[PDB]
């Protein structure tokens, strides 16, 4: 009668994780390898990816619980480490400061700062006398100070840091990451993808798309778009502490720079290792910011606010500014061209927006733009000091970057006197949800092409 | 690749060797490289053996000597392979698994002792 | 090893096994020796792979059930088998291998599906 | 596994396929672990190479179209299969391996040609 | 096997290179209690300056 | 790491540079310390 039987090469799968490897899209290796991802080792995408469409297949997502975005992050992590593990050692450079003045009166900022010290020659014997230009926020009082004029650095008394090799570069080349042979991604395609939940939309493919990791706090950066509407992803809602990535739908479009020009001096430490600092700054001396469009951004706080107040029916929503903490908490975190800007958002994020559609400006047209100012460190101690901390070197000359924006990092801070007013605060510094609103359609599944079922037919014998 | 997904059973009977065509061919960066280079080598093998085992290995389509339980029975030939999927299938004929695999590998070991006690009373 | 390099290609039809049966036997060293391994195993598999899409593997010499296209036909079997060796065979007949190799994955799952439905009808 | 390694050489003709079941898949560690997983893998596919070359792989027992010389001969058949083990059999038959190996090998070709050339005349 | 692991535990640990300097030690179980073995030394230690 | 003690050798003359801002002095560095601190052959280790 009913004879079992087996089917090799059925399509079916299963969820499993596996260590998916980068792959680069073929860009022009042949000078720039020393980029500090290492996109060179990646395998060259030649061809066209595998983009098909299943057709009357329903899959259950959920991003929250995804290994992809643990393993990005710990690859961006690796990464990090092994790149800046050959460079040179600012072990001898923790030493006593003497720090006058360098700035001719307050300025703008007058955020440098004229430290001199003994550094230490090639002949172990002789020590030299030398100075350099300093950022305020690298340096601190020395311990048990009578007001005087002896300083250190911040990191003597936490780690050493390693300064970054001048020829790595920090560009952002796109990564596409590709399960092995054997395992296969599968994406949603809903346009108005709440996260998770299932989809009625799902294509298969070997390799993700060529997702940035571009690395800042607060306001998202040359991300990918949605496609018609802003979508607001957030593990609850009804949980304060969860973080709210807003997915917009239009770019507005950021020009931060540093316009003072600096310069660079070499100071050699020990055999074979220099220390690159400013030497002076020529010309005058301005402020480093930040501009954006006043217009183009409030229309997009208001479509944010559209899209926000039917999961918050009946109430009107509340920008503000950040809350307490530190700078490298608070501060707006960006990096363009190697120099790591922290800029303010207090006048950014400050506003309202009930029911009704309170302005028609888009109508109308103005050259208002919102100009937002940034300090600029030199040591860092990022992802929460997991990661060794590094000293970035100086570049010369003034610097310039253009940028889009395509997300937002929100929280909630409501409470019983919100019962009308909520606030919503930008928070950030949980780098992995900078990856997660790039890998939001994406799954991994495992083939098991080994199937069983009956044909009433028997084997031949 | 996986375009017969969401068809019936019978649609996937020409399109199984698609399936099969796939699945070998595709220092951080060379640490990962190579862990995906023995995870194909693995999973590919797994499955060769498992087949080589039940003795259909070299073919697609089997026919394995073996009746089929009507505790594993609910439906007839035409729900089956007219109306219902291969995922739902696996969804819901996944329990009582390694109890066919070997009665199907000890079918295979009695086929062949007796093929070749045949051919030896010849 | 190789020893039928010159030779036509009917005297290579009897020594077309020993050039199948070195493919597989044979920290700077330890790190070339582990990739020296893992390639010989994926080389091996690989053309064992494309042979079980084929329907004919383990056996050296198959026939396939399609027609040789006028396109690529130039000689007769006496100049092919006779006067040519392998190499200008192989430097000379390398395109339209993709579009044959899949007439012969879509002929041998189309004898798949035939014998199933074949014995399923007896 | 290998619960007939004390029984004699037809009783462990119905329990030869457990051995073959178990037989793939049953940062020091990471380092023992990775090349524990390329060992096992280099074990069956050399078996398995091994089996292909002769011809008469897919099948665990096999008839190989040789005849048995009297330089190996020494029993009769119910002293070999009722008495002796066949672990006692690997250590005193062990010798003239390769002769044999190499002897399967080409009788398998001589097949295939064979076997060609009739289809070919037919 | 054991020796490997050992060194890989003791890898990324705190190396006791500035410890090895002058040590003027005076005795701190100064009482005959049959034990003693603690001897009171003190140095010249390294700060992070 | 307290008590330095003075030591000779004999050195090759190619080894040996003129110290930096020398009035013909009998100040010699090594060749390499303005180049890359330089790692000594291991004895065991034979060059066969
Ligand atoms: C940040 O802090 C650093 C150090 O704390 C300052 O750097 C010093 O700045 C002074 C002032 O400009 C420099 O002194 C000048 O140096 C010129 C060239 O230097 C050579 O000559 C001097 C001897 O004069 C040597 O000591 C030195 O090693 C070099 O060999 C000289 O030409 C200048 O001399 C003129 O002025 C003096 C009076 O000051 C007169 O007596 C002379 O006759 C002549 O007219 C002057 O000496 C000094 O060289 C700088 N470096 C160091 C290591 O001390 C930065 O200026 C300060 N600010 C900024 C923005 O970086
Ligand atoms: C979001 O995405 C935007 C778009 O890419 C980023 O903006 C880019 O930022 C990078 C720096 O991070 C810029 O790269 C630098 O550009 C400088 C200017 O290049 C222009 O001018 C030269 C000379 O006229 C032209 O040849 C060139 O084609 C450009 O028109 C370069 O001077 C820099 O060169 C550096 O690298 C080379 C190669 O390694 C070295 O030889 C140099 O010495 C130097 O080190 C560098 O290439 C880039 O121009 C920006 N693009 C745009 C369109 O503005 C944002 O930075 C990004 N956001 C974030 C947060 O990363
Ligand atoms: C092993 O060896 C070490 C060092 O060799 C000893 O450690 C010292 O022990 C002495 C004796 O107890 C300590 O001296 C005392 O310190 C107390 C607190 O210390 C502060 O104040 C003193 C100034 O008095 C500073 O020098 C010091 O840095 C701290 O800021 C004081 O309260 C004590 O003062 C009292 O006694 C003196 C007389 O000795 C009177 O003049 C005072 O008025 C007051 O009554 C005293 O000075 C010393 O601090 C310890 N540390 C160091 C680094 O020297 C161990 O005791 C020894 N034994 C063991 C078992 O470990
Ligand atoms: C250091 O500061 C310099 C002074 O600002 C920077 O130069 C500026 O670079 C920007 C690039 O974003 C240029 O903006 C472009 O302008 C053109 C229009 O060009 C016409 O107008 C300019 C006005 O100065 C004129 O100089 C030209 O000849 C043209 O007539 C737009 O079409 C582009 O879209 C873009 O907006 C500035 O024009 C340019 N200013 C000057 C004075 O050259 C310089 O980039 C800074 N250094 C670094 C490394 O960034
Ligand atoms: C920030 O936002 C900008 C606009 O908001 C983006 O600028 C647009 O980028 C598109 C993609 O690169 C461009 O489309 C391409 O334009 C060229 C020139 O006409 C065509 O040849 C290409 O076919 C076309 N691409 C496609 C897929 O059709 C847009 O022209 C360009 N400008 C506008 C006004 O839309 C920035 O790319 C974006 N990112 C950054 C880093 O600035
Ligand atoms: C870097 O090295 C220089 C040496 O070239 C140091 O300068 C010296 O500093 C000491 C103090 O640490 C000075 O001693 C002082 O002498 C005066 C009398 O002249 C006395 O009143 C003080 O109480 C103190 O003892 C010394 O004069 C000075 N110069 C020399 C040539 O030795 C310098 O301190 C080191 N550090 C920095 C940050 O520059
Ligand atoms: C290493 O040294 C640095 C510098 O001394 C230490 O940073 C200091 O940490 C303390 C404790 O968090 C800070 O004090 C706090 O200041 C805030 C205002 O910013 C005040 O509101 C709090 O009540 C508290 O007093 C201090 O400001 C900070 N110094 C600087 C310059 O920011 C660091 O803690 C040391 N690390 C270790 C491990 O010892
Ligand atoms: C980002 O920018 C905003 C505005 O530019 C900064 O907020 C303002 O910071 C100043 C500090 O100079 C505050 O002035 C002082 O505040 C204290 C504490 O309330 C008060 O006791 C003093 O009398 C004085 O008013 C100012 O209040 C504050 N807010 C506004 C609306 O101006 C902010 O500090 C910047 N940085 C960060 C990390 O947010
Ligand atoms: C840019 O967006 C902001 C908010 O998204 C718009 O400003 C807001 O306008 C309303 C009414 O025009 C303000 O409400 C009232 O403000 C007064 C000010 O003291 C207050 O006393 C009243 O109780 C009431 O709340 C609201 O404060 C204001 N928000 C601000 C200024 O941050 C603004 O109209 C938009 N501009 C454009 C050009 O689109
Ligand atoms: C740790 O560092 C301290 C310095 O804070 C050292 O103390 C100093 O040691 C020297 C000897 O190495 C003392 O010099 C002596 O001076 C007397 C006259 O007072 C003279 O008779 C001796 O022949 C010798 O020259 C010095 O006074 C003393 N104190 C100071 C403030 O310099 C100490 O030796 C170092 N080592 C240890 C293990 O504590
Ligand atoms: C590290 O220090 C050494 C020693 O001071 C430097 O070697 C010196 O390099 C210069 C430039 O090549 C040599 O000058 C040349 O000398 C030749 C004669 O040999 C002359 O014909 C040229 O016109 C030129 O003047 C110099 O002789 C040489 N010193 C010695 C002792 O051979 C080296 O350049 C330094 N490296 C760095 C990176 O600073
Ligand atoms: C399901 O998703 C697929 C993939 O995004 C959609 O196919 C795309 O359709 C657009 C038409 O607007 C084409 O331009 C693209 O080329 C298609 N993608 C590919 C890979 O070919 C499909 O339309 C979606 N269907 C539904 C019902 O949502
Ligand atoms: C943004 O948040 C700050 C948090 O401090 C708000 O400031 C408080 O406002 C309430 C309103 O009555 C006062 O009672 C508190 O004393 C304020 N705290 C401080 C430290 O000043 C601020 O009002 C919020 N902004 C808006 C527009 O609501
Ligand atoms: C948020 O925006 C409002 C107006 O857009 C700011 O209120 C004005 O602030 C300036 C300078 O602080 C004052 O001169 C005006 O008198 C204020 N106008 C009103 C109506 O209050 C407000 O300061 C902004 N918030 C922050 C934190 O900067
Ligand atoms: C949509 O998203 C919100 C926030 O992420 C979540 O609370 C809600 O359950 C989601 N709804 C569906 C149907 O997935
Ligand atoms: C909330 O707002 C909507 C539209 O403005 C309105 O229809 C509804 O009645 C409001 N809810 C209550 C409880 O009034
Ligand atoms: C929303 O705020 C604007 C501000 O001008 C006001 O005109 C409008 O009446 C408000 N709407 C509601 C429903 O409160």
């Amino acid at each position: 009668n009913l004879w079992v039987t087996v089917y090799y090469g059925v399509p079916v799968w299963k969820e499993a994780k596996t260590t998916l490897f980068c792959a680069s899209d073929a860009r022009a290796y042949e000078k720039e390898v020393h980029n500090v991802w290492a996109t060179h080792a990646c395998v060259p995408t030649d061809p066209s990816p595998q983009e098909l469409v299943l057709g009357n297949v329903t899959e259950n997502f959920n991003m929250w619980k995804n290994d992809m975005v643990d393993q990005m992050h710990e690859d961006i992590i690796s990464l990090w480490d092994q790149s800046l593990k050959p460079c040179v050692k600012l072990t001898p450079l923790c030493v006593t400061l003497i720090c006058s003045d360098a700035t001719v009166k307050t300025g703008t900022v007058e955020e440098m700062k004229n430290c001199s010290f003994n550094t230490t020659t090639e002949i172990r014997d002789k020590e030299k006398k030398e100075y350099a230009l300093f950022y305020k926020p690298d340096i601190v009082p020395l311990s048990e100070t009578n007001n005087t004029s002896e300083y250190r650095l911040i990191n003597c008394n936490t780690s050493a840091c390693t300064q970054a090799c001048p020829k790595v570069t920090f560009e952002p080349i796109p990564i596409h990451y590709c399960a092995p042979a054997g395992y296969a991604i599968l994406k949603c395609n809903d346009e108005t993808f709440n996260g998770t939940g299932p989809c009625s939309n799902v294509s298969t493919v070997q390799c993700t798309h060529g997702i940035r990791p571009v690395v800042s706090t607060q306001l998202l950066l040359n991300g990918s778009l949605a496609e018609k509407e802003i979508v607001i992803r957030s593990e609850n809602l009804t949980n304060n502490a969860k973080i709210i990535i807003v997915h917009l739908h239009t770019p507005v479009e950021i020009v931060c720079t540093r316009p003072n020009n600096n310069t660079r001096k070499s100071v050699r430490i020990g055999p074979g290792q220099t220390f690159y600092a400013t030497g002076d700054i020529i010309g005058d001396i301005k402020q480093a910011h930040c501009n954006i469009s006043e217009e183009k951004w409030n229309d997009t706080l208001q479509k944010v606010g559209i899209e926000l107040q039917k999961h918050f029916p009946n109430k009107t929503i509340k920008y503000n500014q950040s809350a307490g903490g530190d700078m490298e908490i608070t501060t707006h975190s960006f990096n363009c061209g190697g120099e790591f800007f922290y800029c303010n958002t207090s006048n950014l994020f400050n506003g309202t927006y009930n029911g009704t559609y309170i302005s028609t400006n888009s109508s109308a047209n103005s050259t208002s733009t919102i100009t937002l100012q940034c300090r600029i460190k030199q040591i860092i101690n990022m992802w929460q000091g997991v990661g060794r901390c590094m000293y970035a070197p100086p570049i010369a000359g003034n610097i310039t970057c253009r940028s889009n924006i395509t997300g937002l990092l929100l929280t909630r801070d409501g409470g019983t006197n919100s019962n009308e007013t909520e606030t919503f605060r930008p928070a950030g510094g949980d780098m992995r949800d900078n990856w997660r609103s790039e890998l939001y359609k994406y799954k991994v599944v495992k083939i098991e092409p080994l199937g069983v079922a009956p044909t009433r037919c028997k084997r031949r014998v | 690749f996986l375009g017969a997904a969401g068809s019936t059973m019978g649609a996937a009977s020409m399109t199984l060797t698609v399936q099969a065509r796939n699945l070998l061919s595709g220092t951080v960066w060379g640490i990962k490289q190579l862990q995906a280079r023995v995870l194909a080598v693995e999973r590919y093998l797994r499955d060769q053996q498992l087949l080589g085992i039940w003795g259909c290995s070299g073919k697609l389509i089997c026919c394995t000597n073996v009746p089929w339980n009507s505790s594993w029975s609910n439906r007839n030939l035409s729900e089956i392979w007219d109306n219902m999927t291969w995922l739902q299938w696996d969804k819901e004929i996944s329990n009582y698994t390694q109890i066919i695999y070997g009665l199907l590998e000890e079918s295979q070991n009695q086929q062949e002792k007796n093929e070749q006690d045949l051919l030896a009373l010849d």
